[PDB]
């Protein structure tokens, strides 16, 4: 009965900021599939995105927000959400 | 008996002189009240870091100097223990010979 | 009942100065998590940030002040406070 | 009831001279932390800064003054006073 829907996909130039909002109707974040971040307010990140991405959840909205900072074309992939596999959105950086 | 026990006593003396066994054995029993940096009011992270630093976790985060000191202390203590043991062993041997020269019916 | 809030952050370019203030109702400063500085008036500084950082606290205001001079992009990270964990505020240098 | 405050620092170009004045209410100089000079009125200096620094004290003003000559950017550091540790002042040479 719980479906993870992600929003915020599109095209963002290098060095910009994006917000990927996943709504849930202990979460994890993956990219393609490579693990990115894990949350419970303890947060964990891979060394590839350590100090770059920020993950925050709020029970008021039942949403998980990931902040993409210092984006580069090298990290062009599709981001998925995990608690059940999120459908995910493709983010392209030029 | 002396030839029987000469091997384990040599083992123990060498191990205590080396101190690495004493270091990896008595690290979790170190004292933290003297160090204000090791307060760790959570009462949980203190023991994990205490057990984890002596092994391979260098973590040069303004902590190594502190840990170095504790190692030295244990090493020093280790040496003392070994020395003490040897002394006691020697004394025991002497008194044993005394028994061998007191309770022996043979001339 | 003690709450820690990080104030004085933001974005400062290279060569600038920044002041970090935390209100508490033996302090430690951290960045990401990397140990930064600690206080008793006795003070300690990490080797990686030695020669650059300064931390002071006043008991009257129950606040701890961190003095930061000639900042560089190499220290682009979120700074947390420790004694119970502070919220932490992101500081970026470009 | 005795406090140490440093004064006389700033930014000075290479080859110039600057005066350090410290107010106290047998003193040594430290830069960072490396020992610099000591006073009784006999004085002792370190080899790395010998021939460039001269320290004198006056009991009437109850202050200590250090003369630094032919300053160069290679010694850009904040100088502290030790009798207790002084707050210190930052000196930068271009």
């Amino acid at each position: 009965q719980v479906q993870l829907v992600e929003s915020g996909g599109g095209l963002v130039q290098a060095g910009g900021s994006l917000r990927l909002s996943c709504a849930a109707s202990h979460m994890r974040w993956y990219r393609q599939r490579e693990w990115v971040a894990a949350i419970y307010a303890g947060t964990h990140y891979a060394d590839s995105v350590k100090g770059r991405f920020t993950i925050s959840r709020d029970n008021a909205k039942n949403t998980v927000y990931l902040q993409m900072n210092s984006l580069k074309p090298e990290d062009t992939a599709v981001y998925y959400c995990f608690v059940y596999i999120g459908q995910g959105t493709q983010v392209t950086v030029s | 008996t002396g030839r029987a026990v000469i091997a384990p006593l040599t083992w123990l003396a060498v191990t205590l002189l080396t101190g690495t066994y004493y270091e990896c054995a008595a690290s979790e029993f170190a004292s933290v009240d003297h160090y204000p940096m090791f307060d760790n009011v959570s009462a949980s992270k203190r023991e994990e870091i205490l057990a984890g630093f002596p092994c391979c976790r260098s973590a040069p985060s303004d902590v190594i100097l502190v840990r170095d000191e504790i190692a030295l202390l244990h090493r020093y203590q280790s040496q003392m223990l070994g020395w003490i043991l040897i002394t006691l062993a020697t004394i025991a041997a002497l008194v044993s010979c005394c028994v061998a020269k007191c309770c022996s019916p043979l001339t």
